[PDB]
């Protein structure tokens, strides 16, 4: 019993600060927004950045507030034209069995453009 | 022991309706580039402009930390009076913050000129204002920084040990 928690977040240069400061404000505002106590609720946390920032990891900033205990993987996220740049794309797995509808997803900065709308083409 | 003040300016913080967020980020930036010992004060305040007059004066006098750091209250809407308290309780203006964070700021995003930025100094303190988007406190600390150290110690402040990974002072 698991669920998904989406996240997504830009900065505005590809510096290992921005990269770091942008990671921990979004991990950090996606388990508040859930109630996520403790790290031992996380089963892993996975991370996409784009094909422009290269600086930095999402995990090192990952272990600067003591996710050593979390599993941690990171990838890029594909380089599709006119997307929105320079974005860290965050699905954290929770042990939880919270309904589907219930939980939070944090969509902050310039990436909350890519929010999914409630009502969007629906083919 | 240095010392370093962080102040949020938002009725919407300083009521408690949301987390201020944007002054954490400028806590996280400064538990990096800084390898020294600092202690943080940090209030968050509403947009009112004899408000913000008193925090600042406090911390940079009774206080006495010698950089002290506003977020919010910056742009061309009514509300936003953080500059202008700014020219009250400096005797100086450092004119260089608000210029370069301006433009280095503008090649990202275009809606920069719309702001109102500026930095000064309370006698031996540095002042500096920052907006209310943490994705551009960073981009708007990492451009002046560098000069922090070198200025507090101008003003015969604390030394402030930089962290070679994450900036680059200059002296």
């Amino acid at each position: 019993m698991v669920r998904g928690i989406r996240g997504a977040i830009t900065v505005n240069s590809d510096t290992p600060t921005s990269i770091i400061i942008a990671t921990i404000l979004l991990l950090e505002k996606m388990l508040e927004a859930n109630g996520i106590q403790s790290y031992e609720e996380l089963a892993a946390v996975i991370f996409t950045v784009t094909e422009d920032l290269t600086s930095a990891f999402p995990a090192e900033a990952a272990r600067q507030i003591g996710m050593h205990r979390v599993p941690l993987l990171s990838a890029r996220e594909v380089p599709v034209p006119g997307s929105l740049p320079r974005v860290i794309r965050v699905l954290a797995l929770w042990n939880t069995d919270t309904p589907q509808d219930r939980v939070r997803h944090v969509y902050l900065s310039e990436a909350v453009r890519l929010r999914p709308d409630l009502e969007s083409a629906q083919l | 022991k240095a010392k370093i003040g962080i102040v949020t300016v938002s009725d919407r913080a300083s009521a408690g309706i949301t987390a201020d967020i944007s002054g954490k980020a400028i806590i996280l930036a400064l538990n990096l580039y800084l390898t020294s010992e600092w202690e943080p004060i940090y209030q968050v305040i509403p947009d009112e402009q004899k408000v913000i007059e008193t925090t600042l004066v406090k911390m940079a006098d009774i206080q006495d930390c010698c950089l002290i750091v506003t977020t919010g209250g910056t742009g061309p809407a009514k509300r936003d009076v953080t500059p202008e308290a700014t020219e009250a309780v400096c005797d100086r203006m450092m004119p260089g913050f608000g210029e370069l964070m301006r433009a280095e700021s503008l090649k990202e995003v275009p809606t920069a000129i719309l702001s109102r930025q500026t930095a000064g100094l309370r006698g031996d303190s540095l002042i500096v204002n920052l907006p209310g988007d943490p994705a551009s406190i960073s981009d708007c600390l990492l451009a002046v920084f560098p000069a922090i150290p070198y200025c507090i110690d101008l003003m015969e402040g604390p030394y402030l040990e930089c962290n070679e990974a994450m900036i680059k002072p200059f002296r």
